[PDB]
RNA sequence: GACGGGGAAUCAGGGUUCGAUUCCGGAGAGGGAGCCUGAGAAACGGCUACCACAUCCAAGGAAGGCAGCAGGCGCGCAAAUUACCCACUCCCGACCCGGGGAGGUAGUGACGAAAAAUAACAAUACAGGACUCUUUCGAGGCCCUGUAAUUGGAAUGAGUCCACUUUAAAUCCUUUAACGAGGAUCCAUUGGAGGGCAAGUCUGGUGCCAGCAGCCGCGGUAAUUCCAGCUCCAAUAGCGUAUA
């Protein structure tokens, strides 16, 4: 048939890439708005403060 | 201090002359005639023939009325007539030196499947052996380098699971029949 | 054999021992001076850093500019010259870079029309010159 | 010209000729079968000198 | 622990396999003398220490991707090399100059920025203790303008044999635990030379 | 159909079982599961199948020959006495404690670090 | 750049080189020195001081020696998992029952060895060879042999995936369901083509430059040796290079 590309190694990773992006995109869908993580306190200043 | 074997040996030998016209011509004639694959198999046949000839020469060096020479010569001669390279008429220790490569290569499984009368060509015989069709005495053998003996000569037949000897049809036949039934129903 | 007697064995053994010592190929491998003077130190391959790209010239019959490189060793710091083997590979080697250096194949002797070289370059920057020649690997940066 | 010490000049100024789409050469056992056929089957009784397998006269 | 991670590096992306996850006690910081504990899995919003087998060239401040799949061919790092081909703030000019060495990548980058502002080239960017190889590379540069034939080592210990070989053929190591003391020593050395 | 044949059969009065070698013949079909050999030896020797222990079944090249062992006990408690624990775990008769070796070794070392009655409470 | 031996490679006959390396014996636990206990130790996963290195320290003091199993640094041309189990083989103890990085199992693994895929068949295309004659045409070609991206059905394997089997539990192999190929894109590389030494006086580009070349030698604006294309040759899942 003539639907896909010529070789296999330049298309077999596209299924893995689409699986990764749909897995992460669904991971951006079902999210909880309460009981989140811990933030970062980020301390800056001058010498000898 | 582990429990292994570490015992192995090379079964072939590389010739001293890498480029000789007559040697390459003879080796390629043997490969084409007896359906070989490469030069390592005819080299290993040459190596085991050289080992047998060297053992026969070392046995023939010693004098007669020796129990070691008589026992080893009788064992070697009985094994060679059991394999099928000699007969009962030439039952002598000094007749071993007249044996050649084609006497060993005649006893190969591929040649015997070809010449027994169930394969078209020798390459077709090797292909039929390698795809698990030919069995000897209810044992499926899928390798062409199986040195048959004289007592197991008349038991070469297709396997019970092969379509050639009576069995289930293969993958192409079943798929084509399914396509025909789908198109006609 | 000259001393041919029944109980003459230590004379024959000592004479053959001194005449075996009085050789060149056996004496080269049984004295530590040849191994210590060898920059490889009895090793097959060696590593080194490129100092500069030099150009040496061929001998009397044929005339060309055989392009080499001055490399100082890792293990001892001896300073040798090494011939870049194939065509156009002098772009692949820059100064202060790691190279893997092997011999020509004549056991520490000059090969061909190049005077004074005994070594050749196999790899540069831990990647082979054959892959760089055939467009199979790229130099990392 | 440019210079006498130009590295890799003949590799860099030669013309680029692309590859050709050729049939897959069979490798393994049947290659020896083809070699045996072409050497010791299709031989013709000739005279004088036998030409080589790459004799493109 | 049974997965492969992809970390950005100097010679492009490098793929490793995780060995352990060292966690300090919550009372102390991460700059502690080997007081850690082992874990199999970690919770979110934590400062962990991933240790591997062969990285030895890494740039911090860049994302890492955990591949749950099998990295059978290096093409799943294409978005990561696309992310590193833009916004290269710390451009590594591998020119012919002073071999610098620091115990930390941040201190090493600060030393490189000091040399950039001081208009001094740099050759080697090795991280960790000073060995015989670094002194030997300084001995390589002891020919062909030997002005930059010194080793800049900051907040890290030199070995005994490295100093023993260094003083034999004249490689200077400015070993200092104080960065401005190291700066003043290098400036005084340059003026005296 | 599937048939089995015994080989090298012997009785053991001093260990209260019987050793045998089982030659399973299954042409066409795959290797039969061990409960089939157990119930076949049950209805072959007229015995309850709770004392039939079979193991070590390797299928020969050729599709239809399988060689394995078999233990035929005369009692259930006698089979409980002289038997490795993993076979009784396979028949669902024995259960093992699920603790890895590293935890046990670390607990042993932590109990080694302290003396007295505190060994009881240092390792839970 | 010496642990010894049983041994290993090459090998007509005699010899040459290696043996750190799973079995036997000897020696050491950074290197010297001394000792308690015990039948058996000058023991180091026992102790006491010296030197070299080195850890914590509220600075008074305290704790050490992976040439054991994993792992890290350096050294380099040069060498793997900071896994599972005591089930098998044995060993120690009060003792059928506990323990064993002794050991077994798996992972990495092209040190090396053994077997073995990358195809066969049928009809036409067009080339020969054998048979009384047609001397030379052409047919008989009923018996063939070769190769042509012409066609056609008939086979099984690598891989995916149920079960069974193995095992302490798995994994590996074997068995076995269901899918699984025509340009069977499910695509075989490494060297070489002047001689030694198997194989183009082919076609384009440079012109003692670039380069090839183990040795003879090849390049000077018609290169059988350079750089590319086609064809061919040697071995084949293997081939080339450097050192002893």
């Amino acid at each position: 048939d003539s639907d896909d590309d010529r070789t296999k190694e330049e298309r077999a990773y596209d299924k893995a890439k689409r699986r990764i992006e749909k897995r992460r995109l669904e991971h951006s869908k079902n999210v909880n708005t309460e009981k989140l993580r811990a933030p970062v306190i980020c301390v800056l200043g001058h010498v000898d403060t | 201090p582990v429990a292994r074997s570490w015992v192995c040996r090379k079964t072939y030998v590389t010739p001293r002359r890498p480029f000789e016209k007559s040697r390459l011509d003879q080796e390629l004639k043997l490969i084409g005639e007896y359906g070989l694959r490469n030069k390592r198999e005819v080299w290993r046949v040459k190596f085991t023939l050289a080992k047998i000839r060297k053992a026969a020469r070392e046995l023939l060096t010693l004098d007669e009325k020796d129990p070691r020479r008589l026992f080893e010569g009788n064992a070697l001669l009985r094994r060679l007539v059991r394999i099928g390279v000699l007969d009962e008429g030439k039952m002598k220790l000094d007749y071993i030196l007249g044996l050649k490569i084609e006497d060993f290569l005649e006893r190969r499984l591929q040649t015997q499947v070809f010449k027994l009368g169930l394969a078209k060509s020798i390459h077709h015989a090797r292909v039929l052996i390698r795809q698990r069709h030919i069995r000897v005495r209810k044992q499926v053998v899928n390798i062409p380098s199986f040195i048959v003996r004289l007592d197991s000569q008349k038991h070469i037949d297709f396997s019970l699971r092969s379509p050639y000897g009576g069995g289930r049809p293969g993958r192409v036949k079943r798929k084509n029949a399914k396509k025909g039934q789908g198109g006609a129903g | 054999g000259k001393c041919r007697g029944l109980r003459t064995a230590r004379k024959l053994r000592s004479h053959r021992r001194d005449q075996k010592w009085h050789d060149k190929q056996y004496k080269k491998a049984h004295l530590g001076t040849a191994l210590k003077a060898n920059p490889f130190g009895g090793a097959s391959h060696a590593k080194g850093i490129v100092l500069e790209k030099v150009g040496v010239e061929a001998k009397q019959p044929n005339s060309a500019i055989r392009k080499c490189v001055r490399v100082q060793l890792i293990k001892n710091g001896k300073k040798i010259t090494a011939f870049v083997p194939n065509d156009g590979c002098l772009n692949f080697i820059e100064e202060n870079d790691e190279v893997l250096v092997a011999g020509f194949g004549r056991k520490g002797h000059a090969v061909g029309d190049i005077p004074g070289v005994r070594f050749k370059v196999v790899k540069v920057a831990n990647v082979s010159l054959l892959a760089l020649y055939k467009g199979k690997k790229e130099r990392p940066r | 010209h440019g210079s006498l010490a130009r590295v890799g000049k003949v590799r860099g100024q030669t013309l680029k000729v692309a590859k050709q789409e050729k049939k897959k050469k069979r490798t393994g056992r049947a290659k020896r079968r083809m070699q045996y056929n072409r050497r010791f089957v299709n031989v013709v009784p000739t005279f004088g000198k036998k030409k080589g397998p790459n004799a493109n006269s | 622990e049974g997965d492969t991670i992809i970390v950005p590096g100097v010679e492009g992306p490098i793929v490793t396999q995780i060995r352990g996850l060292l966690l300090p006690p919550p009372m102390k910081e991460l700059r502690v003398k080997n007081q850690y504990e082992k874990h199999k899995e970690v919770e979110a919003a934590q400062g962990v220490k991933i240790l591997g087998k062969d990285l030895e060239k890494t740039l911090a401040g860049l994302p890492l991707l955990v591949a749950y799949k099998e990295d059978e061919i290096p093409v799943l790092k294409d978005e990561l090399i696309h992310e590193l081909k833009q916004t290269l703030n710390a451009i590594k000019l591998e020119e012919k100059g002073v071999y610098v060495q620091a115990s930390t990548l941040g201190s090493l980058e600060a030393l490189l920025e000091f040399l950039k502002t001081s208009e001094v080239p740099y050759a080697g960017i090795n991280i960790g203790p000073v060995h015989k190889k670094d002194v030997m590379k300084a001995s390589v540069m002891l020919e062909h303008d030997p002005q930059y034939a010194v080793i800049l080592a900051f907040d890290v210990r030199i070995e005994r044999d490295a100093q023993e070989m260094a003083d034999s053929l004249g490689v200077r190591i400015f070993s200092a635990e104080i960065i401005y003391h190291l700066f003043d020593a290098f400036t005084k050395y340059r003026q005296d030379y | 159909t599937v048939t089995i044949r015994t080989r090298k059969f012997m009785t053991n009065r001093l260990l209260q079982r019987k050793q045998m070698v089982i030659d399973v013949l299954h042409p066409g079909k795959a290797t039969v599961p061990k409960t089939e050999i157990r119930e076949k030896l049950a209805k072959m020797y007229k015995t309850t199948p709770d004392v039939i222990f079979v193991f070590g079944f390797r299928t020969h090249f050729g599709g239809g020959k399988t060689t394995g062992f078999g233990m035929i006990y005369d009692s259930l408690d006698y089979a409980k006495k002289n038997e490795p624990k993993h076979r009784l775990a396979r028949h669902g008769l024995y259960e093992k404690k699920k603790t890895s070796r590293k935890q046990r070794k670390e607990r042993k070392n932590r109990m080694k670090k302290v003396r007295g009655t505190a060994k009881a409470n240092v390792g839970a």
